[PDB]
């Protein structure tokens, strides 16, 4: 049930330079669709685990 | 000529009864959150979230 659009947000965001506001849902989507391919970075993957 | 014998009817009917038009009052009808709404397929209708 958890919508990931905020999680993309606050990526942005946090990135400093791009206006949220600006950024439609779809591509935050296809942000989030090219950021779920990637691996866990070591420390937080053994955290989560 | 009026004649009593061929004028005498018993008339039969029931007692009482209810008559109803609205069926589908008679039915509880939810929905799923929309959030869960599956297709035919089973999955759901919108699955980028």
């Amino acid at each position: 049930q958890k919508k990931m659009k905020s999680i993309v947000e606050d990526f942005l965001k946090r990135l400093q330079i791009f206006d949220i506001s600006r950024v439609p849902d779809d591509q935050m989507y296809r942000l989030r669709d090219r950021l779920r391919l990637l691996p866990v970075e070591i420390r937080r993957l053994d955290i989560f685990n | 000529q009026f004649d009593f014998r061929a004028s005498m009817h018993m008339l039969t009917s029931n007692l009482t009864f209810t008559v109803y038009s609205d069926l589908l009052a008679f039915v509880s009808a939810d929905t799923v959150e929309p959030i869960n709404a599956v297709a035919f397929d089973n999955m759901r209708i919108m699955n980028e979230l």
